[PDB]
């Protein structure tokens, strides 16, 4: 059988689900995108104090489709680099 | 949510509760189902995988099955510590990615 392969795949689905919940905590709108405004609220819940331009710059570094906001796949790329 | 779960349920201790999920040929029809448990104020954790196996540490009061596009999680002797949100996960061959149910809450009386 492939016991360890099956268990490791299941833990990958749990990791994605956990990121979906994290995404949801950023997307306090529920509109499916993370704006500068929403990202700013999360950053200040941590100790941080970025300018709106600095928040836009964080967005632009993972904005693959270029619409100026973060969707779930781009959020995954942003979390990849952080973790 | 690409998967649809049975509605939230209330039951008394020692009752049997079955949560169900319904998908399509390309997800549950072709891929094994995982179950995720989120206890109040805790992180979601893996509860079952490969349809019918318990994740390490999980109570054997849990059992799972998969048939066609349906899967189910049974809690045989319901206890207070089972009060939680339960989510189904699987792979979707048509979307080439993980898909999830919208969750089912179990409340114990
Ligand atoms: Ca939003
Ligand atoms: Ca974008």
């Amino acid at each position: 059988g492939s016991h360890m392969e099956k268990l490791m795949k299941a833990f990958e689905s749990l990791q994605i689900f956990q990121f979906k919940e994290a995404f949801s905590l950023f997307d306090k709108d529920g509109d499916g995108t993370i704006t500068t405004k929403e990202l700013g609220t999360v950053m200040r819940s941590l100790g941080q104090n970025p300018t709106e331009a600095e928040l836009q710059d964080m967005i632009n570094e993972v904005d693959a489709d270029g619409n100026g906001t973060i969707d779930f796949p781009e959020f995954l790329t942003m979390m990849a680099r952080k973790m | 949510p690409v998967l649809t779960q049975s509605p939230s349920v209330s039951a008394a201790p020692r009752q049997r509760v079955t949560i169900s999920v319904s998908g399509s040929n390309s997800n549950i029809g072709s891929n094994t189902v995982n179950w995720i448990q989120q206890l109040p104020g805790r992180a979601p954790e893996l509860l079952m995988y490969d349809d019918d196996l318990l994740a390490p540490g999980v109570s054997d009061r849990f059992s799972g099955s998969r048939s066609g596009t349906s899967a189910s999680l049974t809690i045989s002797g319901l206890q207070s510590e089972d009060e939680a949100d339960y989510y189904a996960a699987t792979w979707d061959d048509s979307l080439n990615g993980w898909v999830f149910g919208g969750g089912t809450k179990v409340t114990v009386l």
